[PDB]
RNA sequence: UCUAAGGGUCGACGAUCAACUU
RNA sequence: CUCUUAAGGUAGCCAAAUGCCUCGUCAUCUAAUUAGUGACGCGCAUGAAUGGAUUAACGAGAUUCCCACUGUCCCUAUCUA
RNA sequence: UAUCUGGUUGAUCCUGCCAGUAGUCAUAUGCUUGUCUCAAAGAUUAAGCCAUGCAUGUCUAAGUAUAAGCAAUACAGUGAAACUGCGAAUGGCUCAUUAAAUCAGUUAUCGUUUAUUUGAUAGUUCCCUACAUGGUAUAACUGUGGUAAUUCUAGAGCUAAUACAUGCUUAAAAUCUCAGAUGUAUUUAUUAGAUUGAUGAUUCAUAAUAACUUUUCGAAUCGCAUGGCCUUGUGCUGGCGAUGGUUCAUUCAAAUUUCUGCCCUAUCAACUUUCGAUGGUAGGAUAGUGGCCUACCAUGGUUUCAACGGGUAACGGGGAAUAAGGGUUCGAUUCCGGAGAGGGAGCCUGAGAAACGGCUACCACAUCCAAGGAAGGCAGCAGGCGCGCAAAUUACCCAAUCCUAAUUCAGGGAGGUAGUGACAAUAAAUAACGAUACAUGUAAUUGGAAUGAGUACAAUGUAAAUACCUUAACGAGGAACAAUUGGAGGGCAAGUCUGGUGCCAGCAGCCGCGGUAAUUCCAGCUCCAAUAGCGUAUAUUAAAGUUGUUGCAGUUAAAAAGCUCGUAGUUGAACUUUGGGCCCGGUUGCAACGGGGCCUUUCUUUUACUUUGAAAAAAUUAGAGUGUUCAAAGCAGGCGUAUUGCUCGAAUAUAUUAGCAUGGAAUAAUAGAAUAGGACG
RNA sequence: ACCCACUCGGCACCUUACGAGAAAUCAAAGUCUUUGGGUUCUGGGGGGAGUAUGGUCGCAAGGCUGAAACUUAAAGGAAUUG
RNA sequence: GCCCGUCGCUAGUACCGAUUGAAUGGCUUAGUGAGGCCUCAGGAUCUGCUAGCGGAGAAUUUGGACAAACUUGGUCAUUUAGAGGAACUAAAAGUCGUAACAAGGUUUCCGUAGGUGAACCUGCGGAAGGAUCAUU
C-alpha cells in the first residue's frame, strides 16, 4: 500500500504488552531494530506499563533523553526501540537491571536480575554463513553478526555473548536434556529439556519438551531457546520457571494467601 | 477510531405479551417486592437464564472434567457468595433449581426492609433512593445491589442521611426557621 | 507504460478478467535496448531500489574469453552472423545475449604468440614448458587466417551496458558452423 | 533489398537439377 | 323481431394494381406529404384453383424513404473533336 | 434458551396459506421525554456537485549564519529568510470497481527489491594541495522591473556546504606475471567448493584465475572537551561522540507465490486460440520468476465435479441479528487485507507512489479575468447545495494515544475535548410514613419528616472549561416539581357503562364491527398492557417440520416423468489375526475403568476417517477474578502506614473447512504372484 | 387330463389389522418425532398461467422449457348430519 | 341452492405492435490521435583548455511503445413513446343464455380435431374421480 506503515492501531498491538483498550486510538509502534514487530516490547510500553516509572509517554522520553535507560550496553535514546528477549535494561539511575524473559502466561516479566550476570546475554544462533575474504560468522535472534565463530557453534545453538566485546564467551548445543525456553506460540513462556526432535525434511522441525513436572508439550524449533542444561540456566529464571500450572491449581496457589 | 465501546442488554421481554398468569404472578412479586416495573423482572429472568444455561452446558460435561469443574465451582462460588444459592446446596443442580424470588431476596431494597431499617419495601425503596443507606464505608443509592452476604452484617444508615448521624435533615432547617415565629418572637 | 503484470493476459480457463489496481509502478517494463555495434553510447536507466542498469546501445568493444586457456582478452566485436530468436538481429546486427558474433580476434593471436610461441595464424623455455600439447581445434585456428573469431555474446548489453562473451568451441563451434553454412 | 515455406532425379544424409505460388 | 334466398361472402384480406364518397379516419414518415408505410373497415363493387392469405430467393417490373454521390438545380462558366 | 393462537364448515378432521406473536449495535417515522453512565451518526439515493477556513511539515551540541534581526577584536547566545537533509508513499476518508478477482487460513522466494533501525564490515586509491582542491555556482540577501491576477518570475552583484565536481596521505606483511599486478564494486568465462562450511536439495555461502567497466565505494564533514609526551613548535600523539559510506546480516517492509474455500443464474453449454490462448527454445524487459513482451515452433489450455457468459441495490474477512440442536439472514461502518481520490491514461522525484491536500494530457464539470490569461479536484475535518424516508458544529485543544522531522521543544481537523443527538445500551425520580372517621382497605379530613429535578459560593475535574462525583444557602403539598404511548369482541390483558353517529362517519394486521339496541367508530368515565418510553412502516430472524442434512410432502389436498435403455453423479453382498495365557504399570473408588510389553506359527502401496498437538491477530463470543456506589462496563486492583513500600493480576475455552505433525487401523476404497518378467539370501 | 400335498414365479382376491393414515382406506399407503437400506423425479396457498417472452423440436397442428406485473383469504381433501 | 362463458360500461396491470421508434449506459472493429516516457537527431547560450577541442546544454526534432479522447460503425443491456390489436384482474345484484354440481335433465372428465353468439356441441381413443366393485 505505497510503502511501510507508521502507525500501530490499538487492537493491532501484540496483546502481550496488556495495553489498555480505552486509552488512545494508537499503540506505539515498534521502530525497525533487533528483534521484531510482534515479539519485541517497546521502551515506552516498558517504562510506562511495566513498571509505572513514567506516566505518559512524554515522561516516558523525558527519562529517555537524560541517558538513563540503557539497552544490552548502549542508551537507545528511542522511544519506541524494539527490546525484546533475552534483552537487557539496565538504568542507573535507580540503578538495577532487567532480563526481558517470558513468564509462563506468555508476556514480558519483569525479572531484575544483578550486574554480575547482566554483564552478558544470551543468543540463538539464527545462521552459521561464511562472510566476504572467507570470513565465518554467526547470526543470532537478536540480529546480532558476530565473526570468527567457534567451528563448532551450529544453527539453533545458544551463545553467550558479553555484552560488552560482544563476543562468544561459551556455547551450548542443541541436543536432547538442555534446558530451553520456549518463546512462540501456545506454550510461550515454558521452560524444559529437549526429549526428541523430529526431523521432517522440507516442512517444520519439532521439537519434545519436559518441564520440570513432567509434562511434555511438542512445539516448532522456530521457538525454542536453548539457555543451558537441566538445573543450569545459563540465565536466570522468572519467578514461575515456566511450569503452566491449570486453572485449577492456579486458583488454589491464589487462595492459599487467607 | 477508539476501539469500540462493548455493552449488553440486561432483560427480555416475555414470548408472549398477555398471559394473564404471567401477568399475575409478576404483579405479585412486583408488590411484595416493591418493584418500579415488569422490566426488573425481566432483567432477573434473564440473569437466571444466563445463570441456567451456563449450568446446563456444564452439567452436560462429564464429572470431573476440569472446565466443567472450574466453572461450575466459579458460578456456585459467585452465586453462595451473593446469597442466592444457600450454604447446603452447592452442587450445580440447584443452581438449575433455583428461582427469582432467590435473587429478588438480596436486593439491597429487600434487606433493608427485612433488616427492619425500613417499614415497607416501598419504605426501603425510598430510603435507598434518597442516600440514606450504606452498604460499607459507602453510600449505595442503587436499590439493586445484590448484598454479598457480608455486606448484611454492615447494611446500616451514612454518617450523611439524617437518620444515622449528623446532620439533622433539610426540611426540618426551615421548619425550625418558621417554628422560631410560630413561638411568637 | 509496459506492464509486466497478469491481470491483463486472460486465465488459463481462457477467460477475460475484470480490471482493477491501475497499472502499479512496481511492475512496469521498458523499452528493449537494441544495442547495436560501434561508437559506445551507454544511457543510466534508474531501477528499482535506487539501483542503476546500463543500456548499452551502439556497443563496439567486447571482453570475449577463450575457455580452454583461460585469456578474456578485449577485442572488438565485428557484426552479427546467428541469432536464434530473430534473423532480424542478425540483419540490423543487433547486439543482445547469445547472438553469434565475430570478433577481432588479434589479442587473442599476440597473447597465443606471447605464451606457446607457436606461430598460431600468422622467461626463454616458457614456451618449452607450455610444451607441444598446445594444438587449439581444426576449427579455432583455421578463422584465425581470415581474423575473424566466431563468438557467443554471454552478458546482457541492454542489463549491464556489456557485450561479453565466449569463443564458440567444440560441438558448439560444430553446431553453429552447420547453422552458419546452412544459412549462409 | 531480403527472409521463410512449399519440389524432381540419383546414391538419416549426400550429390545434382528445376518452377512458380504464398 | 321481422321480410327473405339455391345459398345469403365462410377462413382470410383491404381506401390494396380492386373504395365512388375520398386528398376516408388514426398513427408514422417531413418544416410542410393528394405520395409511402402501419392500422381501422356496413367493403360503391375484397375473398377462396374464375384460386384466398403469405412467402425465402429471384426481377432492365411499379413505388416510398435513407446514406453515398453528384452541374438535376441554385447559376451558370469553360475546354476539346 | 425445544410453546403457538385467530380465519375455509351447519358442524368435523386435515392440507394449506393469510393474520397474529417475539427479537433486531436495523433503519425510518409519530407521539412523549425528569435523572446518571456509554456514545452511533450523509453508508443506503448521487464514488453527485462543492463557496469558505483548516487538514504537512521539520533543527540538535553536532551541515551551511557578516538577517544592515535581536539582545551583555571572527561570529562563542538566540536566530527570521534561504540552501542542504529528512518527511510529505504514514495517517484520515470512502466502498465505486471487483465473483478465483479481492480476501481468509496456509505456503514459497534455491525467484527478488528493501530508505530507515540494529549488528558487523573497508592499511591495497596516486600517472607538484593534503597543515585540506575548484566555481566551472548558486540560494537567501542587495538594487532594476512585467502582468489585472498565481505559492509567476526576468535582468545585474556577492556568498558557503554533509549542495555540486574533483582529488592524496596507511609501511609492514603478500604471491603470481614477464620491475608490475594483486581492496572492493560491475560484466563474462573457467576452477574449487570433497569425503574443505551450510541446506532435504543448488551452478549456495565463499574463495581463486584471466580479463572487463559512458567509474562504484574506500569521509577534503561537524560538536563538546581538551588530555599526555615532547625535538617547547604551525611538534608528536590521544577522548567521547554526530553525520556519512561499501557490502553482508537484521528489522520495518514490498512484490510475486502453493493449497483449499466465494452469492443468484443453463430463458448462459461450449469457452480460449489470426489480434498470446496452453506449452517448448532463445532473446528482450523487470528488482526478480513468468507469454510479462518478442521471434521461431508445437496445438494446446478450461468445461455438467458448471467452464464461459449474465446479475449482484456484491469490497473480502474478523464479526452481527436471531437462535433447543441443525440453520436463516446480514456484514458500507471502530480491527486486518484490498481498491479509489470526478472519468481514463501517462509520468517526475524518491528506498518506497503509476501519489492525485504531485505533475502532464484528454473528457465532463467548473472559478477568476482588465479577454490577453491564469488556477482547479472535500470518497480528510467542519460546512453548503442536490438527492432523498434517511444522518450533527463552518466549536476548543495538542494535555492524553501515538505519528512525523534535523527533533526532549515544532507540527498533527490523526486524535482527544466539548456541541447536536430518544441510533442502540446501563442504572432508575414521579413519592414514603403517621393520626381521625367508616367497613387490611375508602374518602380535595389532616400531621410531622426525607430527598433530588432543579439553582448555586466555592473545591475537584479539565489544556481551558462544561458535565459527572462532593457539597454552603435556596429548592415539595391538588408534593400543578401533574407520564406517556397504545388498547378494552376474539386472537390478546382489560366494559352487554353513558352520550353521540345510524351500512354514514369511521374502525378493522385477520376474522369482522358499523343498517336508530354499536361491548369494535367519535367521545366521557372506568379498566388493561408496556413504561421514559410506547406505537407505526419496511427489511430480516424465530415462529416454519410452510425449504425439511437433522426434518416435510407427492393414491385422493400441490406434487411419481407414458414407458424402457443409458452416461456423468450417488450407492453397491460376504470373506483375510480370532481366541487363549503371562507381566509392568497407571487413573478413579480389593474392585471398576482405561493402557503399554511379551509369548501362543506371529516382532517401511495409495486414500478417506478419527485421536492428540501446533496453527487459526486483536477486538467480539463464552468465561475466571475484581463491590466501576449496582449495572452496562473497564482491567483493574489489594494490603498495611506517617512508609520514604509490599503484593496478586490483565487467565482459560472455541473457531475443526484447507494445510501441517502425531497415535489408531474398525469402517470405506485401493495394490499386490497367473503366459510368474513372483518372493528369500 | 384330473385329484391330493409341497414348492418357485405371476395376475389378483378375502379376513384382520400389531401397524399406517385427515379420513376414504392401505400387506403396503406398514416396519416414521423410538424420525437414516440405496437411488431418480416432482410440489411449496388460490388465481394470473402452462399465459407472455426467449430458446429448441415440428411441414403444420403443436411438443419441451417457462416467467413476471397484478390480484386474492381462502381455494382444496376426506368424512358427518341435513 | 349453487353456478359458467360471450357481449356492454368503468378502473387497473402486463403483453403484441408499423415507427430501419427514442434515450441512457457498457463493450468493441476502423480512423484520427493529445500527452508524458524511451530513442534518432538538433544546438540557443554557458563557462572552461589552448582558429584548432572538448564539457554542460534549452527550444526544436526522428522513430517507437504506452495510450487518454473524439468520430463513425457494430453489438449488448436497461428504461421508454406508439395508431391499433389482444388478454387478465377488480368492481358492477347490465344484457344473452344455463355449461357444471342430482342420471343437473345428452353422466362427467382427459387427449386430439373440427364447428358454433357465448357458455359449449360433435367425431375418435382413454378414465371413473360413475350413475355398475355383482350372472359358474
Ligand atoms: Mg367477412
Ligand atoms: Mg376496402
Ligand atoms: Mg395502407
Ligand atoms: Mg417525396
Ligand atoms: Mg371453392
Ligand atoms: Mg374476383
Ligand atoms: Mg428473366
Ligand atoms: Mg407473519
Ligand atoms: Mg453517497
Ligand atoms: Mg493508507
Ligand atoms: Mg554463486
Ligand atoms: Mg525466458
Ligand atoms: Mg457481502
Ligand atoms: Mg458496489
Ligand atoms: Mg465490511
Ligand atoms: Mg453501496
Ligand atoms: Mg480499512
Ligand atoms: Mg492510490
Ligand atoms: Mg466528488
Ligand atoms: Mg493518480
Ligand atoms: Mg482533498
Ligand atoms: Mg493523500
Ligand atoms: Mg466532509
Ligand atoms: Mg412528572
Ligand atoms: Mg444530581
Ligand atoms: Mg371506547
Ligand atoms: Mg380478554
Ligand atoms: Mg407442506
Ligand atoms: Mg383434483
Ligand atoms: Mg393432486
Ligand atoms: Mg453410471
Ligand atoms: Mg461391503
Ligand atoms: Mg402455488
Ligand atoms: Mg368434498
Ligand atoms: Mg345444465
Ligand atoms: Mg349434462
Ligand atoms: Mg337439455
Amino acid at each position: 500500500a505505497r510503502g511501510p506503515k507508521k502507525h500501530l492501531k490499538r487492537l493491532a498491538a501484540p496483546h502481550h504488552w496488556l495495553l489498555d483498550k480505552l486509552s488512545g486510538c494508537y499503540a506505539p509502534r515498534p521502530s525497525a531494530g533487533p528483534h521484531k514487530l510482534r515479539e519485541s516490547l517497546p521502551l515506552i510500553v516498558f517504562l510506562r506499563n511495566r513498571l509505572k516509572y513514567a506516566l505518559n509517554g512524554r515522561e516516558v522520553k523525558a527519562i529517555l533523553m537524560q541517558r538513563h535507560v540503557k539497552v544490552d550496553g548502549k542508551v537507545r535514546t528511542d522511544t519506541t526501540y524494539p527490546a525484546g528477549f533475552m534483552d537487557v535494561i539496565t538504568l542507573d539511575a535507580t540503578n538495577e537491571n532487567f532480563r526481558l524473559v517470558y513468564d509462563v502466561k506468555g508476556r514480558f516479566a519483569v525479572h531484575r536480575i544483578t550486574d554480575e550476570e547482566a554483564s552478558y546475554k544470551l543468543g540463538k544462533v539464527k545462521k552459521v554463513q561464511l562472510g566476504k575474504k572467507g570470513v565465518p560468522y554467526v547470526v543470532t535472534h537478536d540480529g546480532r553478526t558476530i565473526r570468527y565463530p567457534d567451528p563448532n557453534i551450529k544453527v539453533n545453538d545458544t551463545v553467550k555473548i558479553d555484552l560488552a566485546s560482544g563476543k562468544i564467551t561459551d556455547f551450548i548445543k542443541f541436543d536432547a536434556g538442555k534446558l530451553v525456553y520456549v518463546t512462540g506460540g501456545r506454550n510461550l513462556g515454558r521452560i524444559g529439556t529437549i526429549v526428541h526432535k523430529e526431523r521432517h525434511d522440507g516442512g517444520f522441525d519439532l521439537v519434545h519438551i519436559k518441564d520440570s513436572l513432567d509434562n511434555t508439550f511438542v512445539t516448532r524449533l522456530n521457538n525454542v531457546f536453548v539457555i543451558g542444561e537441566q538445573g543450569k540456566p545459563y540465565i536466570s529464571l522468572p519467578k514461575g520457571k515456566g511450569i503452566k500450572l491449570s486453572i485449577a491449581e492456579e486458583r488454589d496457589r491464589r487462595r492459599a494467601q487467607q | 477510531p477508539r476501539a469500540p465501546r462493548t455493552y449488553s442488554k440486561t432483560y427480555s421481554t416475555p414470548k408472549r405479551p398477555y398471559e394473564s398468569s404471567r401477568l399475575d404472578a409478576e404483579l405479585k412479586l412486583a408488590g411484595e417486592f416493591g418493584l418500579k416495573n415488569k422490566k426488573e423482572i425481566y432483567r432477573i429472568s434473564f440473569q437466571l437464564s444466563k445463570i441456567r444455561r451456563a449450568a446446563r452446558d456444564l452439567l452436560t460435561r462429564d464429572e470431573k472434567d476440569p472446565k466443567r469443574l472450574f466453572e461450575g465451582n466459579a458460578l456456585i462460588r459467585r452465586l453462595v457468595r451473593v446469597g442466592v444459592l444457600s450454604e447446603d446446596k452447592k452442587k450445580l443442580d440447584y443452581v438449575l433449581a433455583l428461582k427469582v424470588e432467590d435473587f429478588l431476596e438480596r436486593r439491597l431494597q429487600t434487606q433493608v426492609y427485612k433488616l427492619g431499617l425500613a417499614k415497607s419495601v416501598h419504605h426501603a425503596r425510598v430510603l435507598i433512593t434518597q442516600r440514606h443507606i450504606a452498604v460499607g464505608k459507602q453510600i449505595v443509592n442503587i436499590p439493586s445491589f445484590m448484598v454479598r452476604l457480608d455486606s448484611e452484617k454492615h447494611i446500616d444508615f451514612a454518617p450523611t442521611s439524617p437518620f444515622g448521624g449528623a446532620r439533622p435533615g433539610r426540611v426540618a432547617r426551615r421548619n425550625a426557621a418558621r417554628k422560631a415565629e410560630a413561638s411568637g418572637e | 507504460g509496459i506492464s509486466r503484470d497478469s491481470r491483463h493476459k486472460r486465465s488459463a480457463t481462457g477467460a477475460k478478467r475484470a480490471q482493477f489496481r491501475k497499472k502499479r509502478k512496481f511492475e512496469l517494463g521498458r523499452q528493449p535496448a537494441n544495442t547495436k555495434i560501434g561508437a559506445k553510447r551507454i544511457h543510466s536507466v534508474r531501477t528499482r531500489g535506487g539501483n542503476k542498469k546500463y543500456r548499452a546501445l551502439r556497443i563496439e568493444t567486447g571482453n570475449f574469453s577463450w575457455a580452454s586457456e583461460g585469456i578474456s582478452k578485449k577485442t572488438r566485436i565485428a557484426g552479427v552472423v546467428y541469432h536464434p530468436s530473430n534473423n532480424e538481429l542478425v540483419r540490423t546486427n543487433t547486439l543482445t545475449k547469445a547472438a553469434i558474433v565475430q570478433i577481432d580476434a588479434t589479442p587473442f593471436r599476440q597473447w597465443f604468440e606471447a605464451h606457446y610461441g607457436q606461430t598460431l595464424g600468422k622467461a626463454e623455455r616458457k614456451w618449452a614448458a607450455r610444451a607441444a600439447s598446445a594444438k587449439i581445434e581444426s576449427s579455432v585456428e583455421s578463422q584465425f587466417s581470415a581474423g575473424r573469431l566466431y563468438a557467443c555474446i554471454s552478458s546482457r548489453p541492454g542489463q549491464s551496458g556489456r557485450c561479453d562473451g565466449y569463443i564458440l568451441e567444440g560441438e558448439e563451434l560444430a553446431f553453429y558452423l552447420r547453422r552458419l553454412t546452412a544459412k549462409k
